[PDB]
DNA sequence: TATAATGGGAGCTGTCACGGATG
DNA sequence: CATCCGTGAGTC
């Protein structure tokens, strides 16, 4: 069933580059996979975790006392997965944003304008995220990106 | 088939001699591979364009 | 063109700032650089 | 950031390309974000552990052989028995044919499965080892394992500012004799290029 | 601004003669 | 010596 040039061929291809900027763009955000509704509730916990730690220390840095050498490692990792977790939730919506921004094409802003101005959104939408309500990450985002 | 309706002529002889692959999956392939390089080639998104 | 460029380029640095995955802000500066290029030389490479 | 002039870019022949010894479709795919280019590498220190790195990414080959070797195993001992069962059940012998091709079919995918490994893991030795400034390694996963293995041994960027570095450590002087000597070389199209 | 929603879309068509990079 | 991309092709 799979030929060994099909599983050359795949690589060829998807490796070279095409010339058309949108469609560069369009073969990037494919590579990330679409996220389960419970794998989304990982990620909001992680990112409030790691958006929380953050808020501890920023605030301790202004009065000026700061963590033990194993506690604000502990605390600082968070802070990293975090913010680490966060990229992820925004990469794998990433196509939510095209598929939204593709209804608004000429109207005297182009689509690529369209898809980043939508992406800000997203960026916004996926920081004021509750997981304590069951419902998935894609209907609280769309309203932040239209 | 291919020898059959276009057998008559030496010149089509001489093309589906020097063809390179053979195949129903290769050729789709080979098409779609030359058609939009960038793209992941399934058996299926070749039959469908 | 001058606004498009403009435009793009008050975006990048809000994404800069923001924290944004590479996979946004690479996408940006290609905008920008394509951007300026439209500016400089429209319809050199690419569509115009 | 940093955006390249586009008339030392496309204008032919490409200006940019002939100074830094970059081919044209080279530099498209660097410019606008479609590869990475190699900035610079430390190369005494890659020297200075050489040994040592080349012992660790042995290691993992083996590791994976050695599974390979083993997971082969196992299957061919089910496959014997699958077909010795199948035996006992006194089916026709051409129906533990089916099973026979099944199971070779499946040792076939396990060793190419592990052959790509391979591959991959001997495409990204061979990529560190030969790593120099002005490569473009246009293959993104390749990159990142490049990254994660061997980060701390060179600088890896990507766009016009990656280029904007490229133009620093750029040392002209050098670059111009250097060409010169091609020019004192007989040898007409490699002149042709350095002239 | 909390149901859930997840990879675009028009191509453009009838030159001509040439130099330079590539074959 | 023959292909591929970029730049020419009268004035009011």
């Amino acid at each position: 069933d799979e030929s060994e040039a099909l599983r050359q061929a795949r690589k060829d291809a998807e490796l070279t580059a095409s010339a058309d900027s949108v469609r560069a763009y369009l073969k990037q955000i494919g590579k990330v996979a679409l996220l389960n509704a419970e794998e989304e509730v990982e990620l909001a916990k992680r990112i409030e975790a790691g958006l929380y730690a953050t808020q501890l220390m920023t605030e301790l840095s202004e009065r000026g006392e700061k963590l033990p050498a194993a506690q604000r490692r502990d605390m600082m990792w968070i802070c990293r997965d975090g913010d680490r977790a966060k990229n992820h939730l925004l990469e794998a919506n990433l196509r939510l944003v095209v598929s939204l921004a593709k209804r608004y094409t000429g109207r005297g802003m182009a689509f690529l304008d369209l898809i980043q101005e939508g992406n800000l959104g997203l960026i916004r939408a996926v920081e004021k995220f509750d997981y304590t309500k069951g419902y998935k990450f894609s209907t609280y985002a769309t309203w932040w990106i239209r | 088939q291919i020898v059959e309706r276009f057998g008559f002529s030496e010149i089509m002889r001489s093309t589906l001699e020097k063809d390179n692959t053979v195949g129903t999956d290769e050729a789709l392939l080979d098409i779609y591979r030359k058609l939009r390089p960038g793209e992941p080639p399934t058996k299926e998104s070749a039959q469908t364009l | 063109l001058y606004r498009r460029v403009i435009n793009r380029n008050n975006r990048l640095k809000r994404l800069i700032d923001l924290g944004a995955p590479e996979i946004i802000v690479n996408n940006e500066k290609r905008m920008l650089q394509e951007s300026v290029d439209a500016l400089f030389d429209n319809g050199r490479r690419g569509r115009p | 950031a940093p955006v390249t002039h586009i008339w030392y870019f496309k204008g032919v022949p490409s200006r940019l390309g002939y100074l830094l010894d970059l081919a044209p479709k080279d530099l498209e795919k660097i410019i606008y974000f479609a590869a990475y280019v190699i900035t610079s590498v430390d190369e005494e220190m890659r020297h200075n552990e050489l040994s040592t790195l080349e012992a660790e990414m042995a290691v993992e080959r083996k590791a994976v052989e050695d599974q390979r070797d083993g997971e082969l195993e196992a299957r061919a001992q089910k496959l014997e028995a699958d077909l010795a069962e199948l035996e006992a059940e006194g089916a026709k012998a051409d129906a533990r044919r089916k099973v026979r091709d099944g199971g070779e079919r499946e040792m076939r995918q396990i060793r190419d499965r592990a052959q790509r490994e391979l591959d991959r893991l001997e495409d990204i030795w061979s990529t560190f080892t030969k790593l120099a400034p002005k490569q473009l390694i246009v293959d993104e996963n390749l990159y990142r394992e490049l990254v994660d293995r061997y980060g701390e041994y060179f600088t890896g960027a990507m766009g016009a500012e990656s280029i904007q570095k490229l133009i620093e450590n750029f040392d002209i002087d050098a670059e111009a004799e250097s060409l010169r000597d091609v020019i004192r070389n007989g040898k007409g199209q490699k002149k042709l290029r350095a002239l």
